[PDB]
DNA sequence: TTTTCGCGCGGTTTT
DNA sequence: AAAACCGCGCGAAAA
């Protein structure tokens, strides 16, 4: 079962959740709770990854823009 | 310096790089340039070695469900960055 | 047994 | 000071 509790799975739900939120702005409220509502903690865990490789972005607190 | 953040592009650049790879070689190679920094203390490695290791886990999971990287069974290979 | 890696307690940074 | 972030590393589930 510790699969389905997997970042890599939260993971293709930010994605999803990103892409379908046009604009490019995503409210990292949303997905908090759209994701399980696992824990907020992880969320970072995503962001970090992201804004690292450059894919992503800061645009405002609680807040981050696709690329 | 640290954090998730700076080892995902350390991992990154690592793959890519070498193609074809795996995980004991990006974390044993990441352990080693941060050791080797000319800021570091030698009292700190095997704590940092432990740490680096688990944060490469995180980075790999991510870049893997991005279809950025291969990972499979012990086998890493690159993709591409969209 | 070893390899992966969920989980969440505090400490830092931004507001 | 409050709200957002996010270092860390323990210990149990999968190889």
């Amino acid at each position: 079962s510790r699969h389905e509790k997997s970042l890599g799975l939260l993971t293709t739900k930010f994605v999803s959740l990103l892409q379908e939120a046009k604009d490019g702005v995503l409210d990292l409220k949303l997905a908090a709770d759209t994701l399980a509502v696992r824990q907020k903690r992880r969320i970072y865990d995503i962001t970090n990854v992201l804004e690292g490789i450059g894919l992503i972005e800061k645009k405002s607190k609680n807040s981050i823009q696709w690329k | 310096g640290k954090g998730l953040r700076h080892f995902s592009m350390k991992v990154c650049e690592k793959v890519q790089r070498k193609g074809t790879t795996s995980y004991n070689e990006v974390a044993d190679e990441l352990v080693s340039e941060f050791t080797n920094s000319n800021n570091h203390l030698a009292a700190d490695s095997a704590y940092d070695q432990k740490n680096i290791r688990r944060r490469v886990y995180d980075a790999l999971n991510v870049l893997m469900a991005m279809n950025i990287i291969s990972k499979e069974k012990k086998e890493i290979k690159w993709i591409g960055l969209p």
